């Protein structure tokens, strides 16, 4: 039980009846332990699956920062035959803001081929262990098939400097995460943090 | 002299508008580009307000009068748990942000309960470092009445709670209790507007007392001078690298490593250490600057 | 009749008479000032006082109706002794306060001007200058009228004996300046009217930016292209680059040159004291006669520069000799020494460098080596502007063209990959190009901006090896020739515009 002060973002939310967060913004939790990365400030990511994990970690006693990616939707441009619909990316300032935390928690969607390449591009510039929270059942290894460092399934030629440290499946976008998923995330964070 | 407003427009030809603002002597306090629209909190002299309105309407921009875009507010929630943080507290913080203020969530370590609630001295001082503090309390009259010891700071105070009317010896705004939904009903919006009006009145009163004995240099131009001189301010990863307070600034750089550089900054013909109180902040070991008045 | 002129009074009714002596290039504006108004306006939201214990500064905040009372009833509270200074704070009066004394008590804050009707008796309404935050203590709808901060100690020390005597306010005062802007001469002057004719500019800055400013003010007049409440700007040279930073305060009557952005090269004169800017290079100051700049919103202003521009490129050698000896500068010769030899290059070429070094090296050219050109400004405005910028004719009278590539009849000149941006096809040939035609390749071709000329005529290719659709004609060589065939690659030829 200790005081927890959060550096709120400097810009307001999405209109009047919309979300409270803004795209491409960062909210430091002073003491940098865990950063929760949200793909967008929309209802599919913000306060339904992301702020719930945030308050779960903050209830566990671990200070949390929430970073909303400027361009978190879509697949990276390095995906086979390029990207479609939208382009996923990470800014150098976003990477620096992530890299000062002990651990990262990132929320992904349902299509595996999207998740694997998004994680590869994310870990191309993030060097701290991260936890992937997605809906679909994805295996630790398909990330290693495209050259992602992974705790259980290493690749021969690692194309990322970041370690996928845990994968948690069953968290749906835009829906309230049950207490069991929060407990699993907290246990994984604790046993890969200290 | 420097009235602070928010400009909402597009990124196209925004550089020419920034050049115009620099030419007329204004300062761009805040800049954010979402996809194709840019929000700019700008402080320009009052004699160029109509000129800037004309210039903004040339770019099909929008001018929003922000009455709180010179202060930072400490929003004090009893905890950062699911009860207060993910709703009400964020609504209060975002509504404060909507009027230009820079909020900071203050989650008390032992702020929950009825008789087991307590506030530490470090949290007290951290709250006092701000301009105004907003307390987000519960929705039971007895619990709030038996919790008055929490609101003991010599800072302007606005207390929000569930019951419509409270009998505490402070400013109180009702119908904003502990909830679990996003504040979107008409009554909730009205209560948020009432809280905004109370904090605006307190800030205007404090502005008048400050204007009785004005500081030697305005905080906004001091921030501009620090940015021009100090070359480590663009390497700051914090949300607001330099916070503009009512009568000072908050520089989010390490105090032990940079206080000597900050103090030995020449503004006009004075050295900063002789016109401002540079001290370490309880906030992540940052640097806090308090401006002196012309009396000393 | 007897009027005051500048600092030396004249009388001539018509402007012409008094401005006859006053140096003025015809075409500029005339600023007249009439006088001052000195309007005294005071609202004193914050009120003053003159008690027998000193003077504190009250300040109305809570409108309620106590403010409405105070408005004029503070004058009835004038010369009222302190009634009580008990736990109920310091109180004064007590005068009639008809404000409905609602029993409903209210909470008040430390030092908050309060007009609590003491004893709920209208005529006993007390001016309770609150000292300590009193909670539900006084009746009235809401005694809180304002907040006391200034002179806090005064009301604290204030004892019963002491009265507020002269309840002051703030003597709020303002100033208005009459201005009229003119450019007539045959008008009647009544009496005691002040006229300003010109402003004096003092230049002290980096050499390139100061030379840019001097070239702007070479004719003595400064165009007013943009005007705000803080500055006036000139846009004659808005696409010319400079790389010099002089970031100090843009004070009253400061001359700056913008060195970066869309408006790089604009010359600003500031009418207000503003902060330093990294995008503005200060080149000097306006010493005396600021009001002509202050009251001019558009048109012309006659400017006199204290350091004369020492750049003799369009003159003969004897003119440079006499002008530089009249400034006491040591001289040495380089090229053509003839008294009529046309100067082509001078080292150093900047006025500040010349003044700080006190020596000039002047280079002349042979009469037959100078190339004479005519530039089509009406036919190809953008291309002619680019050609003037690249060859340097925007600043000096003699431009320099560098040979870039040569083959028999063709001689191509170097390009500037900084001014060749809007090179839209402007003056494209329709028939076979005749000899001695200067042309620039537009953005259509890969080698956009390269200038060239050929001494023969062909029906297919322009002077730069491109087809006609990729070439815009900017000008022609009129008089001097047979020097393009005897100049090697990399050598510079010098041109003179003859229109």
């Amino acid at each position: 039980r200790k005081e927890q002060i959060v550096d709120c973002r400097a810009v307001m939310g999405l209109g009047e009846g919309g979300g409270l967060a803004q795209r491409g913004t960062f909210a430091e939790g002073l003491r940098n332990d865990v950063v929760v990365v949200a793909m967008s400030p929309g209802r599919r990511h913000i306060t339904k699956p992301v702020c719930e994990i945030t308050y779960g970690i903050r209830e566990a006693g671990i200070q949390t920062s929430v970073l909303v990616l400027d361009a978190g939707g879509g697949i990276p441009s390095d995906a086979p035959q390029g990207s479609l619909g939208s382009t996923f990316g990470l800014k150098p300032e976003e990477a620096k803001q992530v890299n000062r935390h002990k651990l990262c928690v990132i929320h992904f969607g349902n299509v595996k081929s999207h998740i694997i390449y998004k994680a590869r591009l994310f870990l191309k510039y993030v060097d701290i262990p991260t936890i992937i929270v997605c809906q679909t059942p994805v295996d630790m290894e398909d990330f290693a098939a495209i050259g992602i460092k992974t705790k259980n399934v290493m690749p021969l030629e690692s194309k990322t400097e970041g370690k996928i440290v845990e994968i948690i499946t069953g968290v749906i976008r835009g829906e309230s995460a049950p207490q069991k998923k929060i407990d699993e995330i907290i246990e994984s964070i604790k046993k890969h943090l200290g | 002299m420097y009235q602070i407003i928010r400009y909402e427009g597009g990124v196209y030809k925004n550089n020419i508008l920034k050049e115009w603002i620099e030419d007329v002597g204004g300062f761009i306090i805040q800049e954010h580009v979402m996809q194709l629209d840019v929000y700019m909190t700008i402080a320009i002299p009052q004699n160029e307000i109509e000129n800037f309105k004309e210039e903004a309407k040339k770019y099909k921009g929008k001018i929003v009068e922000t009455p709180l875009a010179g202060i930072e507010i400490a929003i004090v929630s009893p905890s950062l748990s699911r009860h207060h943080l993910p709703h009400i507290a964020c609504d209060v913080s975002e509504y404060v942000r909507k009027f230009g203020a820079k909020p900071n969530m203050i989650g008390l370590a032992h702020g929950a309960g009825k008789n087991i609630s307590e506030i530490r001295e470090k949290e007290k001082r951290l709250i006092q470092e701000h301009d105004i503090a907003i307390y987000v309390m519960g929705n039971f009259e007895s619990c709030i009445l038996d919790k008055t010891h929490l609101f003991k700071v010599d800072i302007p105070l606005v207390v929000t709670g569930g019951p419509e009317t409270l009998d505490i010896p402070y400013t109180y705004v009702g119908n904003l209790g502990r909830r679990a939904q996003r504040l979107r009903k008409g009554e909730e919006i009205r209560a948020l507007r009432q809280m905004i009006d109370e904090v605006t009145k307190k800030i205007n009163d404090k502005r008048m007392e400050l204007s009785y004995d004005p500081p030697i240099i305005p905080p906004v131009v001091l921030k501009d001078e620090i940015e021009k001189r100090i070359d480590e301010v663009r390497g700051i990863l914090a949300p607001m690298p330099i916070v503009t307070q009512l009568d000072g600034l908050r520089i989010k750089m390490d105090y032990d490593r940079n206080h000597e550089e900050i103090e030995n900054v020449k503004i006009g013909k004075y050295l900063l250490k002789d016109i401002a109180y540079v001290t370490r902040s309880e906030m992540k070991n940052y640097i806090l600057i308090k401006l002196k008045s012309t009396s000393e | 009749m007897n009027v005051l002129v500048n600092n030396n009074p004249k009388s001539g009714k018509t402007l012409e008479d008094v401005i006859k002596d006053e140096y003025y290039i015809p075409g500029s504006n005339i600023v007249i000032i009439k006088g001052t108004a000195t309007v005294i306006k005071e609202e004193t939201k914050k009120y003053l006082i003159k008690t027998t214990k000193g003077s504190f500064v009250v300040g109305i905040t809570e409108e309620n109706e106590t403010v409405d009372f105070w408005n004029k009833n503070y004058k009835s509270f004038e010369d009222k002794s302190l009634i009580w200074k008990s736990i109920s704070d310091v109180s004064f009066g007590s005068i009639e306060i008809p404000l409905p004394v609602s029993s409903v008590k209210q909470n008040f804050k430390k030092w908050d001007v309060v007009l609590s009707v003491s004893g709920l008796d209208t005529s006993e309404g007390n001016l309770i200058f609150v000292q300590r935050d009193v909670l539900e203590l006084y009746g009235l709808e809401n005694p809180k009228i304002g907040i006391l901060i200034g002179g806090k100690r005064v009301l604290k020390t204030l004892t019963a004996d002491d009265r507020i005597i002269s309840i002051e306010q703030m003597r709020e005062s303002k100033e208005n300046i009459d201005y009229e802007i003119t450019t007539n001469l045959n008008k009647e002057i009544q009496d005691t009217w002040k006229i300003y004719t010109y402003c004096k500019a003092e230049f002290d800055g980096p050499p390139q930016s100061t030379e840019h400013a001097l070239a702007i003010l070479e004719n003595g007049t400064l165009e007013i292209s943009e005007n705000t409440n803080t500055y006036v700007a000139d846009c004659r040279l808005q696409t010319l680059f400079i790389d010099e930073e002089n970031p100090e305060d843009r004070d009253r009557g400061t001359i700056t040159v913008r060195n970066i952005g869309n408006g790089v090269g604009k010359v600003y004169i500031y009418q207000e004291s503003r902060a330093s800017s990294l995008s503005h290079t200060v080149v000097g100051k306006v010493t005396d006669g600021i009001e002509i700049v202050d009251f001019s919103n558009s048109g012309h202003i006659t400017v006199k520069t204290n350091p004369e521009r020492l750049s003799v490129i369009g003159k003969t050698q004897k003119d440079a000799k006499i002008l530089f000896e009249k400034h006491g500068i040591t001289l040495k010769m380089e090229g053509n020494i003839d008294e009529d030899a046309i100067i082509v290059e001078q080292v150093p070429e900047y006025t500040m460098d010349i003044l700080k070094s006190k020596e000039v090296t002047t280079k002349g050219i042979e009469p037959e080596k100078l190339l004479y050109v005519e530039i089509y400004d009406k036919d190809a405005p953008t291309t002619s502007w680019y050609f003037r910028k690249v060859t340097g004719l925007t600043t000096k009278r003699i431009g320099t063209l560098k040979i870039y590539f040569k083959h028999d009849d063709i001689s191509m000149f170097e390009r500037d990959w900084d001014y060749s941006k809007g090179l839209l096809p402007e003056n494209t040939p329709e028939k076979s190009i005749d000899s001695g035609i200067i042309a620039v390749t537009n953005m259509v071709k890969k080698y956009k901006g390269y200038i060239g000329v050929r001494t023969s005529s062909n029906d297919k290719y322009g002077p730069t090896g491109e087809t006609f659709e990729g070439t815009n004609i900017v000008g022609k060589v009129v008089k001097n020739s047979e020097i393009l065939k005897s100049v090697k690659q990399g050598e510079n030829i010098y041109i003179l515009e003859v229109n």
